[PDB]
Parts: structure tokens; sequence; C-alpha cells
RNA sequence: GUGCUGAAAGCAUAUAGGCACGAAAUUUACCUUAAGAUAUUUCUUAAAUAUACGUAAGAAAAUAUUACGUUAAUAGGCUUA
RNA sequence: CAGGCUAAUUUGCGCAAGAGUGUACAAAAUGAGUGCGCGGUUUGGCACCUCGAUGUCGGCUUGACUAAUCCUCAUGGAUGCAGAAACUAUGUAGGGUACGACUGUUCGUCGAUUAAAAAGUUACAUGAGCUGGGUUAAAUACGUCGUGAGACAGUAUGGUU
RNA sequence: GUAUGUCAAAAGGGAAACAGCCCAGAACAAGAGUUAAGGUUCCAAAAUUAUUAUUAAGUGAAAUAAAGAAAGUUUUUAUA
């Protein structure tokens, strides 16, 4: 194609920073929407979803945090950022094996 | 605005700031440890710290469109340090318009004909801003091969100590303490 | 001499060797040897 | 490196001189590393040679021995002039006492050798001019340096001689130069019993 | 840049700076690194000026005949040295033939006041290897300059062509004569390429415009004849110019110079026929400040009117 | 492309380090144009110099360039060869 | 028509592997059927720019550039480099690569010289520089097709540049 | 064709330049105000900021050329 979409195939030191505290915000609305029904001794079906399929930021590896499963790559990888709406959108967990 | 009010005589005269190209820099070096591996300052890290000054960007009165840079001497320029095979692998191009005659040309064979002085101009003028005040700020950088230049008398100076040399701080802190004796 | 991109020793004294490697370029990797010189050869062009 | 660990031994007549750390002051460098100069003298002459500061010499005038040694074994840089500052004394101690040697086999019918003064082209006073016949139109003369003596024991046979391993091995090699052996018929300049392999036919 | 990889301000002065005492290396651009390079070439004596007088033919006695081109020397006398310390390069100053005071200016009446010599025509410059090519100030110097057998190279200003079209500058081939052509039988054609080829004329672009009245050398003439009494230098082959017109005659440089002993038996033949050309000199250079002061204090008009 | 010394790697090795041979390409050299620092024991206190005008030309589309203008051979005429 | 995207394909190339040929012996030369690619010079595909207008195949004139090299210069390999010539390969684009017959021809065939008579890109460079033989208007004829008017990558003579 | 968004009809910041991508929806001014994407040696607002390794090729540094070769180098796991 001749139209220039300049998008690079990795991501800078800042980009997978902003990336780590993004993954790590997220961790902490989990965590207070959860320990806030505790306390009542309640429960959502959405939120033991979440903690039950999802890792957290300390929990997942780097090349969960900064890619992705496509299956038309090479390695079946690609950049995260490459993503729509990546940054505005919750993307960690991958088919085993890739 | 009384900040400004006052005489701003000495805030836009010219400075002759000096530097060596063979004095380690431990600021400007990329080796801080051990003392004696301390580098002097690379050709790159050396113009975009001259760049600064020639901009006045040094000076809590700085302005783009006024001209309030300052003079370099740069001595040594012969010795300019340069890491990896820059000095042999690295080249300049020139081109006149006219197809075919593209000019290139190797640091170190453009260091035979224009010497040292020559790779730290075009690094320099590189790095200010591309308008009417590159050529009246590159001209303040005079740069030379040995330690010999004709600005050995301007070169700031504070209580006879030429700034840069071995006494010249303890020239500074001692006209400092005189001027406290004053309401 | 035979520029190849996958030199290979072929008997047992061919070597290895990394010539005309300078300050101004990075060299080739060559295939030399004594008993043959037909076993000569080059990986890379200038 | 297990020949940099071989001490050296001083035979009688031989006398090094160990200097101390110097630097030759260089505008177009920012930092000279130290070297120091060792003299080799003795019967035949003196050479002389500036290592690098980091190998350390153990010179021991009592069993007259000297072992070399470097500051740090990881580096690379000083793993090889480790050996190769001990190959290149090893060459001096034993060039400067008994001397080195190189012979030079002329093969081919009409090939000449004679030594004589040209003193046109003359060098410096009293060169020796090794005169070559060697099938060229021309005559081939080439001017042995200051410091080797050469001989001709016989027309087709040279002798070089010389306190210098590199100067001696280096012109034989620029008198091979006009002819190298060929596999055919063996016509060539060997350097210190040289062979080449000849085909079939 | 404005010419070549130089950056440097054109009214500074940093060369007497970077010396080579100093311990740096010895830089490939300069005056000493060019004298270094153009050793070989440079001539080792001075030349001289003459005036292309015509074209003939040199009748051997066994049956040889040769082209040649007449060259006369008319009062050709040494004006002025240049020195390395002064001016950064060898070369001796010649002149030629003579000129009313008149029309010579007052910068120039002074000039030649000041060395002893009438004004001169023409002035020109002949660069030499060494010192040792320098000469004295006043002396003449003749056809003997050289010697029969000589090779010299002869510069001189070619015939001026005026606006030259595109055949006799560039050797164009033109365009058909009969075949349909129309309005194109001189003309230069194509001037480049469309827009892939940059949707200009391309700088250097052969052209019509100006032929003719440059300078131009020829190398390599040997010396038919040499005459004193004439005045003349014979030389082999043609020279560019018209008759009548100044040429620059020196030895060549892509050949080996003069003998030795010519070199010096015409340095020594100068000092003969002038024996004082120093005193003379210095006589005139004496002259010059009283002359000169007097100017300055406006009493001139009493030493011409002394006696 | 071909070598000498020589280790890392007891050997080997034209690999690191220390030296060198080597092409119609390159650079220099050579030629022209441009550039115009600089030189002269140079000139100038209202000038030096330059232009204009006239006779021309080694110049020539205009322009410019290069000479001359009576203390003068610039052009024409005339005389001689 | 040309440009752009694409690269199946090509009349453009490379690398890897090695059946086999080479009296012997894979890699001097040679290299089946394949794999991994480059390149943007062919035929295409798409229909993005231009239909209030981007003139087109060859020829002439005048260039500029690329290097995958016909000659010239340095050079490695060659049971298969004795020499000579030639083959192959690595450097290298400074210069040169002409003349004539045929055809509108590019191309190609051929004659006779030559150190050699190699290619490609630039709107398949260049028509506000030329030419107009071809292609592609009006006229006319032949053959073929059509009931006919007429049509035809069928062929002819002529035709405001 | 389908799902989602933007453009079309959306300016502004980032992607060197940019209809469609990452942010963010322009009523008008002031502020070393607070932030998103993105960035902080100089052009050019902000780190020549700290920690640990790798690379010596200017590789690379805002558009990953392949298979493949190899005493390039480092680590790890075996092993003498
Ligand atoms: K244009
Ligand atoms: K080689
Ligand atoms: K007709
Ligand atoms: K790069
Ligand atoms: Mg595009
Ligand atoms: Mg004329
Ligand atoms: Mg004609
Ligand atoms: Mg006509
Ligand atoms: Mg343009
Ligand atoms: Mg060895
Ligand atoms: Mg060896
Ligand atoms: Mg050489
Ligand atoms: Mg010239
Ligand atoms: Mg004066
Ligand atoms: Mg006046
Ligand atoms: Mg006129
Ligand atoms: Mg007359
Ligand atoms: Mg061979
Ligand atoms: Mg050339
Ligand atoms: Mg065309
Ligand atoms: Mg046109
Ligand atoms: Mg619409
Ligand atoms: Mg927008
Ligand atoms: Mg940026
Ligand atoms: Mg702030
Ligand atoms: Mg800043
Ligand atoms: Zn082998």
């Amino acid at each position: 194609g001749g139209l220039l979409w300049k998008i690079p195939w990795r991501m800078s030191k800042f980009q997978k920073l902003r990336q780590r505290r993004r993954l790590r915000a997220v961790d902490n609305v989990v965590a207070t929407i959860e320990n806030a029904l505790a306390k009542k001794g309640e429960t959502v079906k959405a939120v033991e979803r979440w903690r039950a399929e999802m890792p957290t930021e300390a929990e997942m590896l780097p090349k969960d945090k900064y890619t992705i499963f496509d299956r038309k790559e090479k390695r079946y990888r690609k950049g995260i950022h490459k993503l729509p709406k990546w940054t505005r959108v919750s993307q960690r967990v991958n088919p085993p094996g890739y | 605005m009384s900040q400004t009010v006052g005489a701003t005589r000495l805030a836009y005269s010219r400075v002759w700031h000096h530097i060596s190209a063979v004095t380690p820099h431990p600021t400007l070096s990329t080796i801080k440890a051990p003392s004696e591996a301390i580098t002097p300052p690379s050709l790159g890290r050396l113009a975009s710290r001259i760049a600064t000054i020639l901009m006045g960007k040094h000076k809590p009165i700085w302005d783009p469109s006024t001209d309030c840079g300052d003079y370099v001497v740069v001595t040594n320029c012969a010795g300019l340090y340069t890491t990896g095979h820059k000095k042999w692998r690295k080249t300049y191009y020139r081109h006149n318009t006219r197809p075919g005659s593209l000019q290139a040309i190797t640091m170190d064979a453009l260091m035979e004909k224009h010497g040292g002085a020559e790779v730290l101009r075009k690094a320099v003028s590189g790095m200010l801003p591309k308008n009417r005040l590159r050529d009246k700020r590159l001209a303040r950088l005079k740069a030379f091969e040995g330690d010999a230049h004709p600005y050995k008398e301007n070169l700031v100076r504070f209580g006879g100590k030429v700034v840069g040399a071995p006494g010249w701080e303890e020239a500074v802190k001692a006209i400092r303490e005189a001027d406290m004796e004053r309401l | 001499m035979k520029v190849h991109s996958a030199i290979k020793k072929r008997c047992e004294h061919c070597k290895v060797v990394r010539r005309k490697a300078n300050k101004r370029q990075n060299g080739y990797l060559y295939i030399i040897c004594p008993a043959n010189p037909r076993h000569k050869q080059r990986q890379g062009y200038r | 490196s297990k020949l940099g660990r071989t001490p050296l031994s001083i035979p009688p007549g031989v006398e090094i001189t160990i200097g101390e750390p110097f630097v030759k002051r260089d505008m177009t460098q920012w930092k000279q590393q130290p070297k120091r100069k060792i003299t080799v003298q003795g019967p035949l002459g003196q050479l002389e040679m500036d290592i690098p500061d980091f190998i350390k010499i153990d010179h021991d005038a009592e069993a007259r021995r000297a072992t070399l040694s470097v500051a740090n074994r990881d580096e690379k840089e000083q793993r090889e002039m480790w050996g190769t500052t001990w190959a290149y004394l090893n060459r001096f101690i034993m060039g400067v006492s008994e001397g080195h040697t190189a012979v030079l086999r002329l093969v081919g019918i009409g090939y000449r050798a004679t030594i004589d003064t040209r003193p046109e082209k003359e060098e410096y006073p009293g060169q020796q001019f090794v005169c070559l016949k060697l099938g060229f139109s021309h005559p081939v003369e080439m001017g042995v340096p200051k410091g080797m003596k050469a001989s001709t024991p016989q027309p087709t046979r040279i002798l070089l001689e010389g306190i210098n391993r590199e100067q001696v091995m280096t012109f034989a090699a620029d008198i091979r130069r006009w002819r190298v052996p060929e596999p055919y018929k063996g016509k060539g300049i060997f350097v210190n019993g040289e062979t080449i392999k000849l085909k079939q036919k | 840049v404005k010419y070549g990889w130089s950056t440097l301000p054109k009214r500074s002065r940093p060369t007497r700076f970077n010396q080579v005492t100093q311990g740096l290396p010895a830089p490939t651009s300069g005056p000493a690194a060019a004298l270094k390079r153009r050793e070989k070439t440079t001539p080792l004596r001075t030349g001289v000026l003459a005036v292309k007088k015509g074209m003939t033919v040199f009748m051997g006695r066994t049956g040889a005949r040769i082209p040649c081109t007449v060259l006369q020397l008319d009062r050709v006398q040494v004006v002025a040295n240049k020195t390395r310390a002064k001016n950064g390069y060898w070369a001796v100053q010649v002149g030629l033939g003579e000129r009313r005071a008149e029309n010579v200016g007052a910068p120039q009446l002074g000039y030649y006041e000041a060395k002893g010599i009438p004004p001169k025509q023409t002035l020109a410059e002949f660069k030499v290897r060494n010192q040792d090519g320098l000469l004295p100030v006043g002396v003449q110097l003749f056809p003997d300059w050289f010697h029969v057998g000589q090779v010299v190279d002869v510069r001189g200003i070619t015939r001026g062509m005026g606006f030259a079209g595109g055949m006799k500058r560039h050797g164009f081939a033109g365009q058909e004569a009969s075949h349909g052509n129309s309005l194109n039988h001189r003309t230069i054609g194509s001037v480049g390429g469309s827009q892939g080829s940059g949707s200009r004329v391309l700088p250097g672009k052969k052209m019509p415009g100006r032929m003719g009245a440059q300078q131009h050398t020829v190398q390599n003439l040997p010396i038919l004849m040499v005459d004193n009494e004439l005045g003349i230098v014979v030389v082999k082959g043609a020279v560019a110019g018209h008759k009548g017109a100044v040429v620059k005659v020196q030895d060549a440089v892509k050949k080996a110079p003069p003998p030795e002993e010519f070199v010096e038996a015409t340095k020594q033949l100068l000092n003969e026929r002038f024996p004082d050309a120093e005193e003379k000199l210095q006589a005139a250079r004496k002259l010059h400040l009283e002359l000169k002061e007097a100017r300055r204090q406006g009493l001139i008009d009493s030493l011409i009117k002394n006696g």
C-alpha cells in the first residue's frame, strides 16, 4: 500500500511504563469494588469472574503486557499497541501455548 | 514588572567562555568511575552544550528573538574525543544540485584539510535553530586545534583568575564575602 | 575463490578466519586451506 | 597464556634493561597508555621495544630469568599481548646472542644471484645490493636494510643474517615476491626450506 | 557551506595559531601543502613575456620542414619578486614594453619609482620552485634565456569568437537539412528530460554562448631558433591568440628542468650584463622616500625645479 | 587479491596487536573558469581613480573588456617594399 | 496512453540444498524437479489521479543516472591453469560499444570491419526541439462477414503536426 | 458480507509531513494551573533521572527484508 500508517512493531519504554500503570490502576478498581462488597457480605458475578480468569500486573509476564495473539504473524504474536483503543481496553490473556 | 526594571547592560553582554576538548568532564562524560576512566566530552555531547551557550539559553533572560548568545573558545580540537570507529567510518555529504556531484568525505579525511574545528562547527551548526541567527551564533564559536588562540585575554575572569583555571573558584568566593558588608 | 553465503569446511585442514577487518570495514569470513586451494571461500561482497 | 608463564632464560652476555612508565604527548589523542622501554643488549647488537604497562616483568638478575604477567587475565587485550610480548622478547634474546638467519634457494634454469655495491642507489654508505637475474628483461636489485648482512655461498643460494627476525624474514619475502614458486616445475624462490607439491604432467 | 567543506567565517584569521611545531599534524590543505604537491611540476626558473608576431616554417639543412610560431621579446625586465614569507609563494614579476607616463596612473607611477624601472605595458607572475629562482630587479631577459631544443609552455588568450552556437561551441551534430526539417537546422534540440529528471534544465548543460577570449596553454613546444638581435624565440607549432598579442613562455612543467649548468650559466650572464643591479635599486628606493616625503609635506614643486 | 611478525588458543593463523604489496575507479597532478586573503619600502585632504566625449581595437547582440587622444602612429589617407 | 498500488507472470537476477554429468572425482565446469528471497525493466490485475483535454510507436537532436560488465585495467580457482587463447569468479562504470543491406519498424536476420561492436532507467527521457514512415478520421478498392446500411489486432494508395 | 469505531460533517495534541490510526469532542480570555496519548542531550516545552544486564555492529535510535552460514560475543544447562 501507498498510504503510510507509521506504526513501529514494538513499543518504547515510555509506552510500556504507562501500560504497566494502566494494568495496575484497573487492579485497584477491582480490588476496591471487591473489598467494598466483602464488607457488606455481597458478591458480583462480574467481579468474581475477573479475579478468577484474569491475572494482575504483578502476575503477568512481560510478553503478555506488550503483545497479543495474532494468527497472521510469523510467531503468532503482535504488539499490543496494534490493537484498537488498546489504551482503554482490557487485554491480559492469550490462547494457551502461544 | 519590577524584576526587569534596572540596568540590563551586563545581562546582554557577550561573555567569552573557554573549554578544552581534552580535559575530562565529569558532567558531560558517560564514564563516571573510576576517576582515571573519566573521558572528555564527546563531539555531540560537547556541541550540545555549546549550542546552549550560543543561544544564551543558560541566562534567565533568554529570548529566541534576541541574540543574547555568548562566545565559546574551544581549544585542543585536534584531540577531539570520539567513540567507536566514527573517525574513520562517519561520512559527510555535499551536493550542488548538479547530478553526479555528490561529494563525500570521512571524519579523519575532513580533519586533515580543515582540522578538528570543522568537525565541531558542523555538529554545533545542526543543533542551532535554522533561522537568520544561525550564522551569527555559529560565528561566535572559535575553535582551535591546539592550546593557542588570540582570545587568551578575552576569557572571562574573576579576580585575575580565568574561569577553568586551577584556582578560579577560590577567587570568586572571596569577592562575594566582601559584597555582604553593606545594607 | 568461491563467494558463498554458506561457507563450510570441506576437509580437516580448512580454517575459518575473519580477514580484511580494519577501522573502515568489518571484513569477511574466509575458509583458507593450505592443502587444496579449491577450498577457498568467502562470505560477503565489497 | 601458556607461553607467557614460561620464564625467559637469559643466556650469558645478554643484558635486559627495563625502563620506567612514560607517556609521549600526542596532541591527536586525549590519553595515551603508559609503556615500558625494554633494551636487550648483547654481543651481536641491541634491540628495543615498548610494551604496555599492564604487563609486569619480574627480572630475576640472580638466576638470570624474567617472567611476564598481566594485571587481569579476564581482559582479551591483556591475554593477547601477554603471549605476543613474550614471543618478541624470546626472539630478541635469542637474536642478539645467536642471531637470526634465512636461506633462499633459487630454482630455475638461468637463475643467479650476486652481492655487489651500487653507489648510485646507496640508501646509506656501504649498502649491499643483491643482484638477481630471474629471467626479467631488466636487472633486479634490492638494498639490504641497515643491520642485515647478505651473502651468497653459491649462485643459487642466498644467506641473510640479522639480529631482528621481523626485518630478516620481511626482506626475504620481498625477494621471493619476484618469482613465487610454481606448481609445474618448482621454479621460484624458496625461503627456509619452503616446498611446493608439483603436478602430475 | 559556501566554498567546500569549510564553515569558517571569512574575516577570521586563525592560521598562525594552528602551528605544527606545537605537535599538531601537518594540514593537507593550505599554501604549504599546495607548494609541496607541486614541487615536481613547478619550474625552477622564471618565464618571459613575448608577443606573437606570426607563423612560419623552419627549414633544416638536410630537408626538414617544421612549422613554428615566432615570438618576440620587447624590453622584458624583472619588476618584482614574490617571496614565501611576504606573499605565501615563490614567483617573479616580469614586464614587457613601455607606456606613456600620462596613461600610467599615480599608483603605478610610484610602484615603478621605487624600483628604477620605466613604466611597463603589462605585468605577469611566473611561479618558481624555490628562492633560487628569484632574480635581481631591473635585469633584462633576452631570448638567450632559453636554449635551442628546450621545451616550453606558451600561455595566451585565445581568439575571440563572439556568441557561438551549438555546433561551433560544443561540436553538436545539428539536424537534417531537407528531410522535412522545419526551422531547426543548427539548433540544439532537447535540453534535458521530462519530470522524472528534475523538471528543470540541469546545471552544466551545454548551450550557446560566448566562445573564445580565454587563456589556453600549449605544452611541450621545442625551441627551434633563438636570436638575440631580432629578439625572437621561434617555437614549434601553434599558439593561442592573434598576432601582436602578449604570451607567457616558460619551461615545461611536464618535463625535467634544463641542465644544472644551463640554469647557472644564464644566472651568471645576468650579473655580467648588469654588474650593478642592486646599487641602482637601493639608489632608486632612497629617492622614493625623498620624493614621497616631499609629496606629503607639499614641497614636491621645489625638487622638480631644483636644477 | 597477495604477504612478514605474531599471540588470544604451547600448535596453526597475512584474524587481535605491530608492518607491507596492490587497478583504466578515487585523490593529487595537469588545463580552464571562479574565488579575491594578500602583496607594493604603490596612490589620494577632496582628491587618487573612474566614467563621459572623440579615434579605435587582441574585444564585440546591448553592456562589458582592452588601448589611444597632438609632449600623439588609434583609424583613414599618402609614400615605399 | 503514462503515473500509482500489487508482484501471479516475465524477455531481470540472487542465495540454500545436491539427484546427476564430468574416463576417476559432487561443488574446474555443470545443477533435474524444488525451497527462501531481491528487483520493478514484460504480459496482466485493480480503476487511485487526469475526459471545461496528461498528444502516441519508431527516427533525429541533446543529455543525465544505475551497474546485474561487450571491450580495456588488477586478480583468485581450474585430475579438467604447460604456453597462447578461452571458461568461471572477485574488484571496478574512466572511456568506448562504430559502418552498411532488409523492414514504418523497437526487435530481429544478414554483410564486412573491430580491443569490443553489452544492456537498462529517466511520462517504454526528449514533438510549446524537429521529423510523420507506422498506428487511429473523412475518400477509394480487394478479400471476408452481414438480407442490407455497413463492419473487420484483415490488407492496400492518399491524407492541414 | 459481518462486528466496532472514526472520517465523511471534527478543529486541537501525538504519528517528521498525514480525512479514516493513538488520545481528546473547539462559546471567549487569563494560569511556570491539573492531566490524556505521547515524550524529556540540542533543533524543541521537559531527566544528559536512578537500577540490572546485553550489543561494538552507528546494529539500532517512530515503516523488524527471508531461508541459511560461521572458533563474533554473553548467559544457562551438561560434561573433561
Ligand atoms: K521547474
Ligand atoms: K584476501
Ligand atoms: K499524392
Ligand atoms: K542507522
Ligand atoms: Mg505514499
Ligand atoms: Mg576579433
Ligand atoms: Mg549537417
Ligand atoms: Mg528551411
Ligand atoms: Mg523539485
Ligand atoms: Mg605462532
Ligand atoms: Mg604464519
Ligand atoms: Mg601504494
Ligand atoms: Mg591551470
Ligand atoms: Mg602606500
Ligand atoms: Mg579627478
Ligand atoms: Mg559594439
Ligand atoms: Mg596609418
Ligand atoms: Mg591460479
Ligand atoms: Mg581518472
Ligand atoms: Mg517517450
Ligand atoms: Mg515537451
Ligand atoms: Mg458527501
Ligand atoms: Mg483531527
Ligand atoms: Mg519526534
Ligand atoms: Mg508546570
Ligand atoms: Mg530545552
Ligand atoms: Zn580444505
